[PDB]
């Protein structure tokens, strides 16, 4: 009768409250990259016809779930809409290979989407050692794809790594400014890009993700308390 | 029925010039963005140039700036590309594309698979 | 060799177009010009159902016109009683990226699917996972029951499939599209069905044979929703060009277009009333519009959601409408 | 020595009534918003609605004192004015406690973003507000052990009442309701200010200064004057210059405290 | 791979162009007749009183 129905409903509500308490405390991240990038190497540096994969890790008693896409097709203008409320998007780029225009076009399309215009992006420019070797070899040029590189000078306010050659610093800074220009050009004032230089032997990426997510949550708090 | 038809193409000497045209039917031509794409023998599909809805904004790749120009005609529903100073590294098949939805800022999927709003393409050869 | 076949396709298409134009002598608008309109239509919210944690993607009424099933991306299926707003069931899913759900016509099973490319089937009257169906190579976007042992699914790999459940084997495959299939609908006699895709066309399929009967075109962009007329001889579609259209099966061409000059957003859901005189559509503005089907006039508006409307439904007796959106709430209108 | 502070009988009347026409509008307007123009729910909304309701209840109890001070007579019995003064003080202290709650919430929100999701939820806000109401109206009960029938009530008490009864209430309310909130508020605002200056930020520093300055300016002088007044009435020192200064300065304050009830709905709101 | 696709498309087009069609006026008349024969069973079009509304 009615009493049994109300009792069952109340028990279900208790279980639902228990579920919500743990749902609200986990951070979800979406990982994106191309095949030539070292995305699997990055996901393999973390210690805790299938369509999607998940990886769980923990830093300073904080829980991260990171999602990767498996067996889909080229078109992605329909299933991307499922990721409008994740905390952040991690975008991996192979900076030694050229195919840079494809990466820039992908970043530009992700930045300006209507259902993804409040989500922040952590950018990983991978394979630094390969880029350094290619630059020092001298058998390839960058003015063959980006002519404006001929008229670029490293800013006097730069802070180069101790020991790097000036040429490697110049190439690094040009490549990073290429993505930062797109990030700042449209914009919203409601989301930010965080760039890093990475290789395949780094043990610092989890800490970088931790710090950037701390900043993202701080900015959201300041916006909800009407202070910025 | 969405339809796009390209014309022009052919064989030219190095340092020559060409003008490709495209005629579009079955949709409101003035509501969308337009794209020129190309494919080389033994490679994938590559983005070449971009134009917006009112003709105000233009965009090219680094390897064609200063040689190619893109233009639009809304009354006649036509798109044009003007290519100057051809090199042997331009021998390719060219396609015209338009974005999937109207009144939008982001763009389409440049995909080998059947993208429904692309044309058959025309062949351009640059050799002596 | 290829050019000859392309030419042959060209002449065949021209012949089809000429033969199709040879039959259009009048319009629907000129034949309904002398009937009394329906007027202005008010509807009111009766219930609000609370309990989900995130977006809602799907819903489906039961055949008794009392019980509901709904799916959200927190990873839950909830089965509701609508007269009393009680909760009858709550089912946790193994993957949280769900995109469709359905209710069995006998009331014994439910089904779901999503980005994992698997269709899962749950038994309610024993809640454990009865079975899993695997074999598609893209995300599952729709599914509908035929009886307690057959099911039809649509995928984002450009194919449709018909499955026998007890053996677990894909018993038929429907190919011919060129883009992601986004919606299905079953005919009232359950011997045909229509599908629509991201190539901007719709197709009519025979279940017992496995071949396409007819193709329909006329939209400009991707098609998101589809529904049959109660008679079984016509159907209506909605797209991303901010337009709805009504097609007829026997005359083999488009009959009518419902659009307005202040609407510049896509359409996510359509449905008919019990007599087929009203057409309800869910929009990306944030709300829903009610159209006159026989004269193409806008008759009413349903407002009151705070985010994108994702799904609609009308009971089998016509008493109420149910709408769900991305703000995590379900509303019932009467 | 001697004093002449009869002007208070006018100073209250010309001001209190003015407050009655400001707050009764402003608070109402604010509540009308909370009724439905915003449709957003979070902890700050709970604290603000509690604070606004407390301010409105404080506003409703002014006319009786206006009539008393304008006609110098009280033909209603001691119970009504006793209830009036209890309501007065209980609301004027609930306001302080709620402002402190808001400050601590901001500190926890924008200093510890990760280790506070288990402490910031609406249920906890409800618990804390209930506790504040209980602790603030559970302290005004002993005021029912007075005479207040000197007619006139709560004026010109005998020296026997002050020497044994009122001093302990004063010391309790000063110890609990002013000092710990001041320390908490100042330290939380200092840490929030120093955690956002590490290497636009011109709209995050003005708000904290405005809030802290209004709190201090509107509440410190009255409490200092009240403790000095209790000391001078208990007759622990007999330097009549200090006596005259304290007794003259008491009426001129207690007006900033009652003026505070119309500054909340303009500063914390409309930002 | 294009030869087989073109042949299949040609075969499908040949299959489609061999069906009988009717005129638009007859289809419109049938739609109107069905809508007008069932107008009294629609409660969203002609609302019922409160005593028979299960959602009252
Ligand atoms: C949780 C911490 C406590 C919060 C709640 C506070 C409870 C206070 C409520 C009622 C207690 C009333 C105490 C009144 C203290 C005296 C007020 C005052 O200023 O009186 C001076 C004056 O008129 C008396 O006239 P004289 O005898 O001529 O000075
Ligand atoms: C002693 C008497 C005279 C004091 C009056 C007590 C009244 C005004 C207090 C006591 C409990 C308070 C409520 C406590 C909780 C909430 C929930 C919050 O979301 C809205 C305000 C609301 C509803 C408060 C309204 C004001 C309230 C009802
Ligand atoms: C008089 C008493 C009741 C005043 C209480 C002051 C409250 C606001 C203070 C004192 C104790 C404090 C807590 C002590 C412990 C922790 C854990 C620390 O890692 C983060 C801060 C946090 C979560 C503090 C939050 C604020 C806190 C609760
Ligand atoms: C001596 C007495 C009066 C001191 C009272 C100090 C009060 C103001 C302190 C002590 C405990 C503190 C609370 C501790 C925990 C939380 C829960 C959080 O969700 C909102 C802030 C809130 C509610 C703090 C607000 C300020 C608070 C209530
Ligand atoms: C003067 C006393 C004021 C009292 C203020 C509230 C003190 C009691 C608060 C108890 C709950 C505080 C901790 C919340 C625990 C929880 O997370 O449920």
């Amino acid at each position: 009768e009615d009493k049994a129905a109300v009792e069952r409903s109340k028990m279900i509500e208790k279980q639902l409250q228990k579920d919500k308490q743990v749902y609200r405390r986990t951070l979800r991240l979406l990982l994106l990259g191309a095949d030539n990038s070292g995305k699997s190497t990055i996901v393999k540096q973390m210690r805790i016809t299938s369509g999607i994969f998940e990886t769980k890790f923990q830093v300073d008693k904080v829980n991260f779930h990171m999602f990767d896409v498996g067996a889909q097709r080229d078109e992605r203008r329909k299933w991307i809409q499922c990721f409008n409320d994740v905390t952040a998007i991690i975008f991996v780029v192979d900076s030694s290979d050229n195919r840079l225009q494809e990466a820039l076009n992908d970043f530009k399309s992700i930045w300006n989407n209507r259902w993804l215009r409040t989500i922040s992006v952590i950018l990983f420019l991978n394979k630094q050692d390969l880029l350094a070797e290619k630059v020092l070899a001298g058998k390839s040029k960058i003015e063959d794809y980006f002519p404006e590189f001929a008229r670029y000078t490293t800013p006097e306010d730069a802070t180069p790594e101790p020991g790097e050659d000036p040429r490697v610093t110049r190439a690094k800074y040009f490549i990073r400014k290429e993505f930062v220009d797109i990030s700042t050009a449209s914009g919203d004032g409601r989301h930010i890009c965080y760039p890093h230089f990475t290789c395949s032997v780094d043990t610092e990426n989890a800490r970088r993700i931790f710090n950037d997510c701390k900043d993202i949550i701080l900015q959201m708090n300041l916006r909800e308390y009407n202070l910025v | 029925q969405v339809q796009l038809q390209e014309s022009g193409g052919g064989l030219v000497q190095p340092g020559g010039s060409l003008r490709l045209s495209c005629a579009a039917s079955g949709f409101t031509f003035s509501n969308y963005k337009m794209n020129w794409v190309r494919q080389a023998p033994g490679k994938g599909l590559e983005w070449v140039s971009d134009i917006s809805q009112s003709g105000a904004s233009i965009s090219y790749t680094g390897s064609v700036k200063g040689r190619f120009t893109i233009s639009r005609d809304n009354a006649k529903n036509t798109l044009y590309l003007q290519m100057n100073s051809l090199k042997p590294e331009d021998t390719a098949v060219y396609y015209c594309a338009r974005c999937p939805a109207p009144f939008t800022r982001d763009c389409f999927d440049v995909t080998s698979t059947t993208y429904a709003y692309r044309g058959q393409g025309t062949q351009v050869t640059v050799s002596s | 060799e290829l050019d000859q076949l392309r030419q042959e396709a060209e002449q065949l298409k021209n012949q089809i177009r000429d033969a199709r134009k040879a039959c259009a002598d009048a319009t629907l608008s000129q034949i309904t010009n002398n009937i009394d309109p329906v007027g202005r239509i008010q509807m009111r919210t009766r219930r609000t159902l609370r309990g989900h944690l995130a977006k809602i993607y799907a819903m489906h009424w039961g055949t008794d016109s009392r019980l509901l099933v709904s799916a959200s991306q927190d990873g839950k299926l909830i089965i509701w009683d609508s007269y009393t707003t009680n909760k009858v069931h709550a089912i946790p899913l193994r993957s949280s990226w769900v995109m469709t759900c359905a209710y069995a016509p006998s009331g014994n099973y439910v089904a779901c699917g999503g980005l994992d490319n698997i269709c899962s089937i749950y038994n309610l009257k024993t809640v454990r996972v009865s079975r899993e169906l695997a074999g598609h190579t893209g995300y599952l976007s729709c599914c509908r029951f035929l009886d307690d042992n057959q099911i039809v699914t649509s995928s984002g790999d450009t194919t449709c499939a018909l499955w026998d459940i007890e053996t677990g084997q894909q018993t038929t495959t429907f190919t011919g599209h060129t883009g992601d299939v986004m919606s299905l609908s079953l005919a009232p006699d359950t011997r045909l069905f229509v599908s629509g895709a991201c190539d901007a066309s719709a197709k009519l399929w025979d279940v017992r044979e496995g071949m396409c009967r007819q193709t329909f075109t006329g939209h400009e962009s991707d098609i998101n929703a589809i529904c049959f007329f109660p008679n079984g001889n016509a159907f209506a579609t909605g797209s991303d060009d901010a337009t709805c259209r009504l097609f007829d099966l026997r005359a083999d061409q488009e009959l009518m277009t419902y659009s307005h000059d202040n609407i510049i957003c896509g359409i996510t859901s359509v449905s008919f009333s019990k007599s087929g005189r009203l057409l309800l559509a869910g929009y990306d503005d944030f709300n829903c519009n009610v159209w006159d089907a026989l004269k193409a006039d806008r008759a009413g508006v349903l407002a009151g959601h705070d985010n994108r409307v994702s799904c609609l439904g009308v009971t089998d007796d016509g008493m109420a409408v149910a709408t769900g959106s991305w703000d995590s709430f379900l509303k019932i209108w009467n | 020595c001697f004093y002449n502070d009869s002007f208070k009988y006018t100073l209250y009347g010309c001001m209190f009534s003015m407050v009655f026409v400001l707050g009764l509008i402003s608070n109402c307007v604010a509540i009308y918003i909370f009724a439905c123009v915003l449709k957003v729910r979070n902890e700050t909304t709970t604290y603000m609605i509690n604070l606004a309701m407390s301010d409105l209840l404080f506003v409703f109890t002014l006319p009786f004192r206006i009539f008393y001070f304008t006609t110098r007579n009280w033909p209603f019995g001691d119970l009504l004015c006793k209830i009036s003064v209890m309501l007065f003080y209980t609301n004027m202290y609930g306001s302080i406690l709620f402002l402190t709650c808001i400050s601590v919430d901001r500190f926890l929100a924008i200093v510890y973003p990760f280790k506070s999701k288990t402490l910031r939820t609406k249920r906890n806000a409800k618990i804390v507000c209930t506790g504040v109401w209980l602790t603030v109206i559970g302290g005004s009960a002993p005021a029912v052990f007075v005479q207040s029938t000197h007619r006139a009530c709560f004026e010109n008490f005998p020296e026997a009442t002050w020497k044994t009864y009122l001093s302990r209430i004063v010391i309790f309310i000063e110890i609990v309701g002013f000092f710990i909130p001041l320390i908490l508020n100042v330290t939380c605002s200092s840490m929030v200010l120093k955690t956002l200056t590490k290497p636009n930020k011109t709209k995050v520093l003005k708000m904290i200064f405005v809030h802290l300055i209004i709190f201090c300016f509107c509440f410190v002088p009255y409490n200092i004057n009240l403790i000095l007044y209790s000391l001078v009435r208990t007759q622990t020192f007999v330097n009549c210059s200090v006596v005259a200064a304290v007794r003259t300065m008491y009426p001129i304050t207690l007006c900033i405290a009652v003026s505070n009830c119309c500054f909340d709905p303009i500063v914390y709101y409309f930002t | 791979a294009s030869i087989a696709q073109a042949r299949k498309l040609v075969e499908q087009l040949k299959m489609e162009a061999n069906i009988d069609r009717i005129k638009v006026s007859k289809a419109a008349a049938d739609l109107m007749a069905y809508c007008e024969a069932h107008a009294k069973e629609d409660p969203l079009l002609t609302p019922v009183p409160a005593s028979e509304n299960p959602f009252r």
